[PDB]
C-alpha cells in the first residue's frame, strides 16, 4: 500500500476559503467551514501548529500586525504593508501566537464555546477585502477527536451521483 | 546583455493546491519549542488503525442482541464505508473525503453477556456474487468465514478481505449500480444458553493494508 | 519550578449508580481536577501555575451473573457530544469495563495544553468519561444494580510561583 | 533507418482539440475525433495508459475533481481550483482511474456501444468552457487494432493536392 | 539587486506541440502497476513489420 | 533566548514613510515621524551610519544628485536619472555624506535645533512626488539616548485594545 | 530557444519589509572609515541590560 495521500502534512497544504471576511479581519483557522476537507480534518484534532500563507483579494494596501499587537497598530505602515498588485497578494505569515500550539476546543475560559482571543494568526486590514484564502504549511495535529460522516435517514446507504462521461 | 525569458501562456495562474511557496513577510520568527508534545499523529490512517470504533445497528445501538425466534440471522449489514452501519465510524469519516480506497477492513467483536450464559457465533463474508446472501446458517459455510466461542477471551477480530474488480474501489457509493454493491457480512448464532437479553458489540477499524487515494471536498458548503 | 511528592496520592470518588434502566450512551463525566480536600487543594489555591497528569482507576462492584459494558476514557479538552459521536469515543485513551471479563480499568495520561503551565481554577484539560456501551442486564440470580467508583491521582506535579496565605 | 517519428510516446505527445465541451465536462480520451492523428492512433489500440495536460479557455474559476468524486464535489474550491488568467489555463493532471489501464472497446457491461462510466480522467467545471485541449504524456498503447485508410471510389489512387510554392 | 530579464517578443505562445511541460495540479499520485502487461508496442512500424495484412 | 528581533541591523531594515515630500526633496532621515518604529529607534541613538533604498512614486523623471552637489545640478541627466515605470521606482542609494557618521542631535552650529545641512543622503527631483519610502541597509547606531513610552494620566496602566478574533 | 518563465499571480508586489535588495544607481562609493568608533551598540536588549533606569 501507498498511504501518502492521508498524510496530515499533505492534506492540509491546500488553500481553504474563509467565508466571513471584514475590512478588519483577525485570521482564525476556526472560521473555516466545519464540513470542508481542511476544516473538518482540523476539527478532528484538538491541537494544531502551522504556518500560514494567505492569498487576499483587496482594494488598497493591506497591513498585517502579528498576534498581541494592539488594534490601533493596523493603521501604520511600519507593520508589513503590501501594496496591491492586479489580481491579489500572496504572502507567507509565520506562527505568532504565544502558546506552543493552538487548540480547537477549550474547556473553560482564560479571563479571571468561545476559544480565547489569543488563538489567532494576526490581523489584516485594508479598505475592503473581498476574498481570503489560508494555506497551512508544515501542519501538525495532536489529540485526535471524533470525525463524523453524513447521516443516513431511511435509505440503504448514501446515494450520490458520481461523475460520468455518458453522452 | 541580460537573460532573455519567454513569458509562457497559460502558466502562472493561482491553483489552490500548487506546490510553490510564497514570499516571506516576517523573517526570523522562532516559535516556542513543542518537542515531545503528547499525542501527535502524522497519518489519518494510523489513528484509523489504532482506534476501532463502534457500528450503528437498528434503532441506533452499537450491539446486536440475541433473538428468540426461528431466525438464526442475528444481523447483516453492507461492507462499505457508506453504509448505515458504518455511518457513525471514524473510518467512514476519513473516507468521505476520498474518492478511491483499497485494502482490508477488520471487524472487532466484543461479548458483554453474563458469564453464566454461553453462546456460539459464526461470521461470514459474501463477495458480489450470488443474488442473495445465504440466510440459512448452513448455506453460508461455503463462503470465507470464521467461528469463535465465548469464554474468558470475549474479544474476537475478523478481517474483511478486499475483493473487487478494479485495484481501487470507490468510497462514494453510486446513484446507479443498484443491488448488492460489493458485499455483506452476516452474524450467525450457532447456539445460546439462557441468553435472552445478552448483547454483542461490533467495532470496525482500518486494516493493516488499508489505503485511501484521492482527496476531495464532497460535502455541501 | 519544583516537583511535589506529597500531592501524588489516590482519592476515591463516586461516579454514578449503574442501573438497568440506563440505555446505551448514558454519559457521565468528571472534570479533573475536582474539589480536592487534601494537599492538592492547598497546592491549587496557594500556587498559581501547575502542570500534572492523571492516573485514573475505575472499578464497578458486581458479579459475573450480570451483563453490560462500560467504556472509560480520558477526553482532553472535553466538549458535549451529541449521540452521533458517542460511537467514536474510543479515539481517546480508553479501556472497557464489562462484568464478564474484567473488573477494573487503568488509564494514565500526561499533562497537555496550550500553556506550559495551567491554572486549573480556570482550565480543566483532562476529563473522566464513563458511558454504558451495553445496558446492565440482570436476572433472578443477578445484582439489580452496580455502583462504580473513581480512583484518581495527580502525577508528576510541577509548580511555580508560590502564593501567600489568606489568614 | 530512423524510426524516431513512429514512436508511440512521440506521436501521441501533442495537443488535440475535444470538440464537445460543456460547462461541466468529464474528460474522456474517447471524445476526440476518430479520424484525427492522435484520435485514430488511439482507436488503433485496445488499452492505453497516459497522464494528461489540458489547455482550457474558460470564464471564471476552474475546478477539477478526480475520477470517482461525486458530481456535487465540483461546487467546492477544496478540489483543485485554478483562477482564470488572461489567455487560458494550462494544467497537468494525473491518472486517477482505478483500473490499471483504460480501454477503447468494452465487450459487455459493468452494471449488475458504451464504455463503462469509470473510463475518464476526472471532471472540470467553470461558468463556461470555450475550448479544451488534451495532451497525452508518456502514453503507452496495448493490443493493436485495425487502422483504416481512406477509401477510393473509382479512381486508381487517392488524389490529394500537395502544398506547392508554384507562382 | 535581483535578476534582470528580457521578456522576448515572439516567444511564450502556446504551440500545440511545444516540448515544455505544464505545472502539476495534483501531486504525488501513484498509479496501479502495469508491469508485464501483455501485448505492448512502442513503435507503429514494429507492428507494421510484425503483421502483414491483405490487399484488396 | 533568541534575541534576533532586537538586532539593530534587523529592526532598522524596513521601509518607513517620510511624510513631508516636495517636488524637490532632500533625503534627510530626520524627516521620519518621531513616534514611528524606525523613527523612534533612530531618535534613540546619537550617531548612525546607513546605506539607503528608496521607493518613490513620482510623475516624470526622477534625478538624484549626491550630497554636496549644487541645487542647480538637479536639472541635468548626467546625474543618475530614473525613467518612471508604472507602479513606482525602487533604487539603492549609497552613503554620500562627507562625515564618517551622521548624528541626530547637534550641540552648536557649523557656520562661521537645526542639524548641519551636510546631514543628508542627497536630493531627489521630479515633476512631483506623491510618496517616498526609505530603508536603512547595514545600519549601525552609536551612543544610545533616552527612549520614551506613552504616559499614563490617571489609569493603573495603558489600556490598548488588542486584536481579537471574537465573533 | 530561450528559457521559459511563468509570471506568477500574487507575487512581485512590494511589501515594506521584503528581504530583497534594489538595483544600485551609483557604484564604487567608498565611505569614510569608521573603525573603532566609540559607543557602538548592536542590540537594544544589550543597552537595556547594561543601563538600568529609574522608576516613577
Amino acid at each position: 500500500q501507498r498511504r501518502h495521500h492521508t498524510d496530515v502534512g499533505f492534506i492540509m497544504d491546500r488553500f481553504v476559503k474563509i467565508n466571513n471576511t471584514n475590512p478588519t479581519h483577525v485570521i482564525d483557522l476556526m472560521q473555516t467551514h466545519q464540513h470542508g476537507l481542511v476544516g473538518a480534518l482540523l476539527r478532528a484534532a484538538t491541537y494544531y501548529f502551522s504556518d500560514l500563507e494567505i492569498v487576499v483579494r483587496h482594494e488598497g494596501n493591506l497591513t498585517w500586525v502579528p498576534n498581541g499587537a494592539p488594534e490601533a497598530a493596523l493603521s501604520n505602515a511600519g507593520n508589513p504593508t503590501a501594496y496591491n498588485k492586479a489580481p491579489f497578494t500572496r504572502l507567507a505569515l509565520p506562527y505568532t501566537a504565544p502558546h506552543r500550539v493552538l487548540a480547537t476546543v477549550y474547556n473553560g475560559t482564560s479571563k479571571y464555546t468561545q476559544l480565547p482571543a489569543s488563538f489567532n494568526f494576526g490581523a489584516i486590514r485594508a479598505t475592503d477585502i473581498s476574498e481570503l484564502l489560508v494555506r497551512m504549511k508544515r501542519a501538525e495535529l495532536y489529540c485526535p477527536r471524533p470525525l463524523l460522516a453524513v447521516e443516513v435517514t431511511a435509505q440503504d446507504r448514501h446515494k450520490q451521483k458520481i461523475i460520468a462521461p455518458a453522452k | 546583455g541580460i537573460v532573455p525569458v519567454a513569458c509562457s501562456d497559460g502558466y502562472g495562474g493561482l491553483v489552490t493546491t500548487d506546490p510553490k511557496t510564497a514570499d516571506p513577510v516576517y523573517g526570523k520568527v522562532y516559535n516556542p519549542p513543542r518537542t515531545n508534545y503528547p499525542g501527535r499523529f502524522t497519518n489519518l490512517l494510523d489513528v484509523a488503525e489504532a482506534c476501532p470504533t463502534f457500528l450503528c445497528f437498528d434503532d441506533g445501538k452499537p450491539y446486536v442482541v440475541t433473538r428468540e425466534d426461528e431466525q438464526r440471522l442475528l444481523a447483516k449489514f453492507d461492507v462499505s464505508l457508506a453504509a448505515k452501519h458504518m455511518s457513525n465510524t471514524y473510518l467512514s469519516g476519513i473516507a468521505q473525503y476520498y474518492a478511491q480506497y483499497s485494502g482490508t477492513i477488520n471487524l472487532h467483536f466484543m461479548f458483554t453477556g453474563s458469564t453464566d450464559s454461553k453462546a456460539r457465533y459464526m461470521v461470514a463474508y459474501v463477495p458480489p456474487g450470488v443474488e442473495t446472501p445465504p440466510d440459512t446458517p448452513e448455506r453460508a459455510a461455503h463462503c470465507i468465514h470464521a467461528e469463535w466461542d465465548t469464554g474468558l477471551n470475549s474479544k474476537f477480530t475478523f478481517s474483511i478481505p478486499y475483493v473487487s474488480a478494479a485495484d481501487y474501489a470507490y468510497t462514494a457509493s453510486d446513484v446507479a449500480e443498484t443491488t448488492n454493491v460489493q458485499g455483506w457480512v452476516c452474524i450467525y448464532q450457532i447456539t445460546h444458553g439462557k441468553a435472552q437479553n445478552d448483547t454483542l458489540v461490533v467495532s470496525v477499524s482500518a486494516g493493516k493494508d488499508f489505503e485511501l487515494r484521492l482527496p476531495i471536498d464532497p460535502r455541501t458548503q | 519550578e519544583t516537583r511535589v511528592t506529597q500531592a501524588e496520592r489516590f482519592f476515591k470518588k463516586h461516579l454514578f449508580n449503574w442501573t438497568t434502566d440506563k440505555p446505551f450512551g448514558h454519559l457521565e463525566k468528571l472534570k479533573l481536577p475536582t474539589d480536592h480536600k487534601g494537599v492538592y487543594g492547598h497546592l491549587v489555591d496557594s500556587f498559581a501555575y501547575m502542570r500534572n497528569g492523571w492516573d485514573v482507576e475505575v472499578s464497578a462492584v458486581g458479579n459475573q451473573f450480570n451483563g453490560g459494558c462500560l467504556l472509560v476514557a480520558m477526553v482532553p479538552e472535553w466538549k458535549k457530544f451529541t449521540p452521533r459521536e458517542k460511537y467514536q469515543l474510543t479515539l481517546f485513551p480508553h479501556q472497557f469495563i464489562s462484568p464478564r471479563t474484567n473488573m477494573t480499568a487503568h488509564i494514565t495520561v500526561p499533562y497537555l495544553g496550550v500553556n506550559r503551565y495551567d491554572q486549573y481554577k480556570k482550565h480543566k484539560p483532562w476529563t473522566l468519561v464513563v458511558m454504558v456501551v451495553s445496558p446492565l442486564t440482570t436476572s433472578s440470580i443477578g445484582a439489580t444494580e452496580i455502583k462504580v467508583y473513581a480512583n484518581i491521582a495527580p502525577t508528576h506535579v510541577h509548580v511555580a510561583g508560590e502564593l501567600p496565605s489568606k489568614e
